[PDB]
């Protein structure tokens, strides 16, 4: 029902002329008549969300709402495949992200009845996906109401670190941006520990495609202001290193931004002057201290071999301040 | 061995397809057992090899679909097999314990995969008084299978059909005799055959009494048995 | 290191193989194409294998390579009654079996086992059922019911939802007659398809037929069109 | 469109075919053709002879009105930046190379047919400026340099056949390219090279 | 970028003279916290700053006891220590054995040069990784010896090995005259080998959990101080 | 997007120009990447759990052993490859009891450890020296627990590439990295038994996102009493419900 064979070769190109997108028309579109059954589908299991007022993952598999719930999820995983893509995008944004991450709707219910929810939410950050369509995505990510979600929430931004590969270079600044203050957002949030990283790996992403010089210098210093210099003496670092928030964010994030440059074939002067910045936090045992010690071995790595030559943009002898570093339990 | 295949098998399963063509019936008193020859010169010496069919004991022998000098090294070890088990427990050896045997040591390589896997298949025919007549079939795959009758090597896939086509149960033992040779009638990529292209055995109901005659037939007994229909 | 998972594949792709515990009892089932036409009939349908007097064993996949594990194991279970005196226990057997498809992994670094396998039997003594299930990598699992084998994933949903803790199988008879309609949803054909076999308390192991087999599915397909 | 608008007949019935910042593409038609261009170099590999696939990004540069343009040019070469490296081999490495020499067979293609033009009196700003040739070269030449390297000799071959098709627009920045090739000879000539085969 | 033909095993030669898997090796031992040793006429200390993983694990040993009379620290990679500490244990405890004779310093530095050369002729096992001070008074001194896994291993006053070693063998590059002359004194000796292993932390504070120190020498038998024990010398 | 390659990844047993050995920094990751397991050391006694995660009703828990004993006296919890252990706790146990014939004693719970990580030392396909006869490194981490009567009650974690650490409290598997600095956060050197019993549980209840009961925990302790035993299904439940309790305080 959704073949869109029209009345005249004429009466058909006007209405491709006349789309929003410089583009055309969405090829196949789906009926009205049925874009209100679907929708009904999803909004009668919102309906069922007192049927699982408390129970368990065993008296879980033989609810209504379940059975529902297994039904669609089933169905999404056949659209999201072939020719129905196109299909299935006006729905994401409000009817099947807010599904799917039915998920802290409990974790130990998909292991049951195996279902990879994590493995599609994701994989639907690549596809076909249309100027307008782009706009609303991005504005249900980045969410206001985002602080609502828990460890779902290394999740959302997984789906961006997506999104972002497969529409690069069609994301208008203005979008390019309001994805880059959520993700800069979650380097801070108190509580999961988990996500600050997964935040700080995602933001370097970004910075790869970030040439232009004054968006960047600019973030280098919002971030190194909140460590530069012995703003704190000895004693403190290591009481802060263990507990502040603020600070784990801003050596993520400065962490990041070092790690989005992996060969610049000479070197930029900018990355020996800020691991020296890194490098008296990474001597410290703590959260922080140790995500700053990732961040100086994954790069004395990757310049592995440009470093016969790398050497010599080092004068500091804060060479000898990127030796500790890398400590496991093997290493005395 | 990416979807659940036997890859360096397959290999092997097929370079099987290529040479030789083998045939087994068993009849209801007596089994039958036949080869073709591989691409022959006038200027080899026909009889002395008995090159794809062998003896293993006196109740007891093989058809060959495949390698040459890949199968003595079995058959070899086979022949043995048979003694050891005399010597032991001195009963003759039981067709199932010789055949589960060597498909022990094909799949012997087939998992062990430091070494080749084996080319050769083959059509085992015997008889112990546990499981009156018995036939065989063993792949470099390591698994056997019991057999009314059936085919290993080049034109397979075609003869299975013929021969599917021309048995009846209570077949006698010349009956089955015919239907291995008519049915070489096709599966014959010469184009007429000859006594020469041949080889063939037998394991009846003895030549007198109660008992088991084993037979592998000299040339000139199968140019007499041709004589029944193929070439005259 | 991967190659597992690949293995794992073969299991997939094999003769389809369940089981199913019960009050007092316990049941196998498994097998695949009838016949060729052309093949003979009665001298490999060895589709459970026998282990000790009281211990049984099916498997799902490369019948070439079973049969190298269904003999290791069939001497160990000697080789324990003769070093210790005791038949070995079911869990034993298990852990033995499990343990060697495991050790041809991380050694010397040879190819893992195509088989996944199930277990049953009762300890010796003892009267308290017992069914495990062993795959390539070397894990051994205790199952109330299982299957592992082709279009194996139907069946473990069938029996989810047939198998109830509260109240197992009682009777001898009815076991079975669970066992059967959890391999009709797989097969192909029908009773000719897949056979099964019996085990009760202390050592008492009956294979079952094929006129025992379709006494039930023309009994079990009567009861089915009463609507 | 291009062809046309140059020296013969510029109309065929329309000359009101207007052309500005991207050739004859919309503003949406042009960002959306980048990013297709860049899911194939990044992720879905999906292109046959690139000469072909080429085309519309070369035939919608104007010389008057590039900058929009080359800014989106340049994006595409920092994203594609890392996957040229010499030790990050994948189903990519060949669509990038048989593009970045697609792309400058057929920019050079365009440009020596100008050339013959203004052999004929009419420039048309349209055309391919002196400063075209200059950022065109500030772009690939990590890029090719980075491709060179490669442990693939064919791959490599294509990287580094580039640099002829560069010199012959004798851009102002001839002179980066031959600064690197000579250091790189003569280093390799010095033997400072002799861990590293592929360099020499 | 630069690729490298001649870093692939133990058992290739680079075409500079220059086996690239020890060189590898050598710098293993950088990878790893920094000890200190140094040595008068009648002792030897060592001093090492043992390392943790959280503030909720112990911290790392770096000293090993050897024989009653010698003793070694360790930087790099652990179980090449464990490895090596142990084989030492035995040549030590068999020259008791055997010969009723403390096993000479000097020559358990030729014995361990003889047993780390061996994984750099072999094709397949990698080089040893890890650096050692190794100290004793045997019946010629005190002694200090520097054992990196190349072989090389040579005799010292004092040097110190690891991350930011530097600091250290830098001081003791300059207090030479002075702590070889610390004789007959052993609280003075070992204040020295602090006050040199502390040139070489940065804002970084020694406590009774950071610190590890070991001694030997005349009438004073290879004695390890962890814990509360290491607090008078803070 | 984008992508980070060093030209010295996979290199089996050979060193990087660093000093690294990637690939047993590689087998450091997967522990991170299995099971969620917990221990934490009271004065009282030492607490191991674990996460079960069972998948279907069929399958009766308990078949999931993922912490098991060693002598009466040491425990260990498992996160990873717990197929992959099984020779790990052989060469434990037959350690333990070894070295109790030949000396009338309950073995250390330091040389007990060191020992398991002696044997996860003999990592190789070619060694001249001594020979390492084996093949991978042992692809499990271990949280070994215990107590002995010189040094009080202690917690170990043995990693596959022979080295320890012994941590006052320490997590491991897909949620360490929180968990970890969870307890880095509540520990004390005062705890009681009865207060690590409950801890364990609100930590795995944090990294699991999700609530839990005797189908997908199991909790086990060692006390100088009474032994290393595991709490069966009843226990474990009542131990639960005390925190269902004590957490709908405020």
């Amino acid at each position: 029902q959704s073949n869109p064979s029209i009345s005249d070769p004429t009466t058909l190109l006007e209405a491709e002329r006349n789309d929003p997108d410089g583009l055309g028309l969405p090829l196949k579109s789906v009926p009205e008549k049925v874009d209100a059954y679907i929708k009904k589908q999803f909004e009668i299991i919102k309906n069922l969300e007192d049927s699982v007022v408390g129970l368990n993952p065993q008296q879980f598999i033989k609810t209504d709402y379940f059975y529902r719930t297994s039904t669609i999820f089933y169905w999404i995983k056949e659209m999201a495949r072939g020719p129905n893509k196109v299909l299935l995008v006006p729905y994401l944004v409000d009817y099947v992200l807010p599904f799917l991450i039915g998920l802290v709707k409990h974790k130990d219910v998909c292991a049951l009845a195996s279902l990879d929810p994590v493995r599609l939410y994701a994989g639907l950050g690549y596809m076909p996906i249309r100027k307008n369509h782009v706009a609303a995505i991005v504005d249900y990510v980045c969410s206001s109401n985002v602080a609502l979600s828990s460890n779902q929430t290394k999740l959302q931004l997984a789906f961006i670190q997506h999104f972002l590969s497969a529409e690069l270079l069609q994301l208008t600044e203005e979008e390019k941006n309001k994805i880059l203050e959520f993700v800069v957002s979650n380097l801070y949030n108190e509580q999961f520990v988990e996500v600050r990283v997964r935040a700080a790996s995602i933001l370097s992403d970004i910075v790869h495609n970030w040439k232009e010089e004054q968006p960047l210098l600019s973030l280098i210093e919002r971030f190194a202001k909140g460590l530069d210099v012995n703003k704190y003496t000895s004693k403190e670092r290591q009481k802060l290193s263990k507990t502040d928030i603020k600070i784990h964010g801003n050596v993520l994030g400065l962490g990041a931004i070092i790690s989005a440059f992996p060969y610049v074939f000479p070197l930029p002067p900018w990355i020996p002057k800020n691991l020296s910045n890194l490098s008296s936090w990474a001597r410290t045992s703590g959260m922080t201290g140790n995500a700053a010690k990732n961040t100086i071995s994954e790069f004395k790595k990757v310049r592995a071999d440009t470093w016969k030559f790398d050497r010599a943009s080092f004068n500091t002898e804060e060479l000898e301040d990127l030796e500790g570093v890398l400590w496991r339990s093997y290493y005395a | 061995s990416p979807e659940g295949r036997l890859y360096q098998v397959e290999y092997a399963l097929e370079s099987i397809s290529h040479a030789g063509t083998a045939i087994g019936i068993m009849a209801s008193d007596g089994i039958v057992l036949a080869a073709e020859r591989k691409v022959t010169s006038t200027l080899l010496e026909q009889d002395t090899s008995t090159e794809k069919l062998y003896k293993l004991n006196d109740k007891i022998a093989v058809a060959v679909a495949g390698l040459t000098a890949d199968a003595e090294i079995l058959i070899n070890t086979a022949r043995i097999h048979a003694q050891n088990y005399l010597k032991t427990y001195n009963e003759d050896i039981p067709v199932e314990i010789l055949v589960r045997r060597l498909s022990d040591i094909k799949q012997g390589y087939t998992q062990h995969g430091g070494l080749r896997p084996f080319g050769v298949s083959f059509i085992y025919a015997g008889y112990d008084d546990r499981y009156g007549y018995q036939l065989y079939t063993s792949n470099p795959s390591g698994n056997y299978t019991g057999w009314k009758a059936i085919s290993v090597g080049a034109n397979t896939s075609a003869a299975q059909t013929l021969l599917q086509m021309d048995y009846k149960d209570d077949m006698k033992v010349d009956d089955a005799i015919e239907l291995a040779l008519k049915t070489l009638s096709k599966t014959t990529d010469s184009s007429a055959l000859t006594y020469d292209r041949l080889e063939f055995a037998t394991i009846r109901k003895g030549a007198n009494d109660g008992e088991v005659y084993q037979k592998i037939f000299k040339p000139q007994e199968i140019k007499d048995i041709l004589v029944k229909t193929g070439i005259t | 290191i991967f190659q597992v998972e690949y293995a794992l594949e073969a299991v997939k792709r094999g003769t389809c193989a369940v089981g199913v515990k019960g009050k007092n009892c316990v049941v196998l089932g498994c097998e695949r194409r009838s016949t060729l036409k052309l093949q003979d009939t009665r001298i490999t349908p060895s589709k459970v294998s026998k282990i000790d007097s009281h211990v049984v064993l099916s498997f799902s996949g490369l019948n070439a390579d079973s049969r190298i594990l269904i003999e290791k194991a069939r001497v160990e279970a000697q080789s324990h009654r003769l070093t210790l005196e005791d038949p070995v226990t079911v869990e034993y057997l298990t852990r033995y079996v499990a343990g060697v498809q495991q050790r041809y992994t991380q050694s010397g670094g040879v190819r893992p086992f195509g088989v996944s396998t199930l277990i049953a039997g009762f300890d010796p003594r003892d009267d308290e059922p017992k069914l495990y299930q062993t795959e390539p990598s070397g894990i051994y699992s205790s199952w109330s019911a299982q299957t592992i084998g082709r279009n194996s994933k139907t069946v473990r949903e069938f029996l989810e939802k047939n198998y109830d803790r509260k109240e197992p199988p009682a009777t001898v008879e009815e076991c079975v007659k669970l066992t059967v309609r959890s391999l009709l949803e797989v097969v192909q054909t029908g009773a000719k398809n897949i056979e099964i076999t019996v085990v009760k308390p202390d050592s008492d192991i009956v294979a079952l037929s094929s006129e025992e087999i379709n006494q039930y599915v023309t009994q079990i397909e009567q009861e089915k069109q009463e609507q | 469109v291009h062809n046309k608008i140059l020296s013969s007949e510029h109309e065929k019935d329309v000359v009101g075919v207007e052309f500005g910042e991207f050739g004859i593409f919309t503003d949406d038609q042009m960002t959306f053709m980048f990013n297709r261009l860049q899911g194939h170099l990044r992720t879905d590999g999906q292109i046959h002879s690139y000469s072909r696939t080429v085309k519309p990004f070369v035939y919608a540069i104007n010389g008057s009105k590039k900058d929009r343009f080359f800014e989106k040019l340049v994006s595409l070469a920092k994203a594609i930046e890392t996957f040229i490296h010499p030790s990050n081999n994948g189903f990519w490495t060949k669509p990038n190379a048989k593009f970045v020499h697609a792309f400058i067979k057929s920019y050079h293609g365009r440009v020596k047919y100008e050339e013959d033009i203004c052999a004929r009196g009419v420039t048309n700003g349209i055309c391919l400026t002196s400063f075209c040739h200059e950022e065109i070269v500030e772009i690939f030449l990590n890029i090719i340099s980075l491709g060179s390297q490669n442990k693939n000799p064919d791959i490599a071959n294509y990287y580094i056949s580039c640099f002829a098709y560069l010199l012959e627009l004798d851009p102002s920045n001839a002179y980066l390219i031959y600064d690197k090739i000579l250091i790189d000879l003569y280093d390799t000539l010095a033997d400072q090279f002799i861990n590293s085969r592929h360099r020499i | 970028m630069f690729r490298n033909n001649y870093d692939g095993d133990t058992v290739t030669f680079s075409p500079t003279g220059r086996l690239f898997q020890v060189e590898y090796a050598l710098e293993a031992i950088k990878q790893g916290s920094v000890t200190v040793g140094l040595r008068s006429n009648t002792h030897a200390v060592l001093v090492a700053l043992k390392r943790n993983a959280d503030e909720l694990s112990s911290y790392q040993k770096k000293i090993i006891k050897c024989d009653e009379h010698m003793g070694l620290s360790l930087a790099g990679l652990a179980p090449d220590a464990r490895v090596l500490s142990n084989y030492l244990r035995q040549q030590c405890n068999y020259s008791s054995l055997v010969f009723n004779r403390k096993l000479a310093v000097e020559r358990a530095g030729h014995l361990l040069c003889d047993k780390a050369q061996k994984n750099t002729q072999s094709y397949g096992g990698r080089p040893y990784g890890v650096g050692l001070l190794i100290i004793g008074y045997d019946k010629s001194g005190a002694h200090l010896l520097e054992f990196q896994p190349s072989g090389n291993v040579t005799e010292l006053y004092g040097t110190a090995i690891g991350a930011r070693s530097q600091g250290a063998k830098t001081y003791l590059e300059r207090t030479l005259d002075t702590f070889i002359k610390i004789d007959g004194n052993p609280d003075e000796l070992i204040k020295a080998g602090v006050e040199a292993i502390s040139q070489s932390l940065r804002d970084e504070s020694l406590t009774v959990d950071n610190l590890s120190i070991a001694i030997v020498g005349k009438d004073t038998p290879f004695t390890i101080y962890d814990g509360e024990a290491v607090a008078k010398y803070i | 997007m984008f992508l980070t390659r060093s030209e010295y990844d996979r290199g089996v047993s050979t060193f990087s120009p660093e000093g690294r050995l990637f690939q047993v920094e590689y087998s450091l990751e997967a522990i991170k990447l299995g099971s969620t397991a917990i221990g934490i050391a009271t004065k009282e006694g030492v607490v191991l759990g674990v996460e079960k995660r069972a998948t279907s009703p069929l399958l009766e828990s308990d078949s999931i052993e993922k912490i098991v004993e060693i002598d009466r006296h040491i425990g260990c919890a498992m996160s990873g490859l717990t197929a992959d252990a099984r020779s790990m706790i052989e060469h434990a146990r037959t350690a333990a009891v070894t070295h109790n014939l030949y000396y009338d004693e309950d073995i250390n719970v330091e040389s007990l450890t060191q020992s398991v990580c002696d044997l996860a030392l003999r990592f190789g396909e070619g060694a001249s020296g001594e020979e390492r006869l084996m093949s991978r490194p042992f692809g499990v981490a271990l949280l070994i627990a215990g107590h002995d009567a010189d040094d009080g009650y202690q917690l170990f974690h043995a990693e596959p590439s022979g080295t320890f650490y012994r941590y006052n409290a320490k997590a491991i598997g897909s949620g360490s990295e929180g968990a970890q600095a969870e307890l880095l956060n509540e520990w004390h050197s005062s705890l009681t038994l009865k207060e690590a019993e409950l801890l364990v549980l609100k930590i795995l209840k944090q990294v699991m996102e999700e609530k839990l009961d005797e189908n997908n925990a199991q909790l086990s302790c060692i006390t100088k009493q009474d032994g290393f035993k595991i709490y069966d299904n009843e226990k474990t439940a009542e131990l639960i419900k005390e925190l269902k309790e004590k957490e709908a305080a405020e």
